[PDB]
């Protein structure tokens, strides 16, 4: 399954 | 803690900047959200950790989000009485999904000369101490990736508190008396073992396909009143 995040990675 | 600052009384057309500080925000992405007196939360827009900008369509040309070093700012470009509201900043939690794990308590702006619908259970809903209440949240279009939906508890004058994210994941430190369920367009919050202190307004909040409309929306809020 392709995942298409709409935001950058957040560590916080 | 996040803290919003800079709210005051201004005349229509007078640019006003609000600030968002922590006590390291430079690693945080931040959204601005407002709430007119007695009304629901409304997303304004979002700035990434490196300055990428996202806006609600209604906010274009009315609000400009910027950041540098220690601070994230919101300029209210040309205010009207439509803009009288408490303004909140909120940090996005861990991962890739748009939900917020920390809020400030808000700053009040007053302006004076002196297609997404998220429908929740109508206010108020009554619950007895020790009982169980369920709150509905229906979205006109599906939330992103089926499950990108959060719930918040809001009491007067206090930072909204994250309860649930990703439809069913309990936020750190929150009582397991709170359960989130659902998928797609249909969601529930269940409060078990109701307590006097659960009296609050509850909001669902979706992330949505940014090419289908705004990236975020909120339900209208359901106030729980405890017998
Ligand atoms: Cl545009
Ligand atoms: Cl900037």
């Amino acid at each position: 399954r392709p995942h298409f995040p709409q935001f950058s990675y957040s560590a916080s | 803690q996040l803290m919003e600052s800079g709210g005051r009384l201004v005349t229509p057309g007078t640019p006003l900047t609000l600030t968002c500080t922590a006590s390291d925000i430079s690693t945080y992405s931040i959204s601005w959200v407002r709430q007119a007196p007695g009304k629901g939360l409304e997303w304004i827009g979002h700035i990434g950790s490196s300055g990428t900008q996202y806006y609600a369509s209604w906010a274009k040309g009315r609000f400009a989000i910027s950041r540098a070093s220690t601070t994230v700012d919101l300029r209210i470009t040309g205010p009207t009485t439509e803009d009288t509201a408490t303004y909140f900043c909120a940090r996005r939690g861990v991962g890739y999904n748009l939900y917020y794990n920390m809020w400030g308590p808000g700053t009040l702006v007053t302006v004076s000369l002196g297609a997404i619908d998220m429908t929740q259970t109508p206010s108020p809903v009554s619950a007895a101490v020790g009982g169980t209440v369920t709150i509905n949240c229906q979205a006109s279009q599906s939330v992103y990736n089926s499950k990108n939906l959060a719930w918040y508890q809001q009491k007067p004058g206090q930072p909204p508190k994250l309860l649930i994210y990703d439809s069913s994941t309990l936020a750190s430190g929150v009582s397991s008396r709170f359960r989130g369920s659902g998928s797609g367009t249909q969601f529930t919050l269940t409060i078990s073992g109701v307590q006097s202190d659960d009296a609050a307004t509850y909001y669902c909040q979706g992330e949505f396909s940014c090419s289908s409309g705004d990236c975020a929306g909120f339900g209208g809020g359901t106030e729980v009143v405890v017998e």
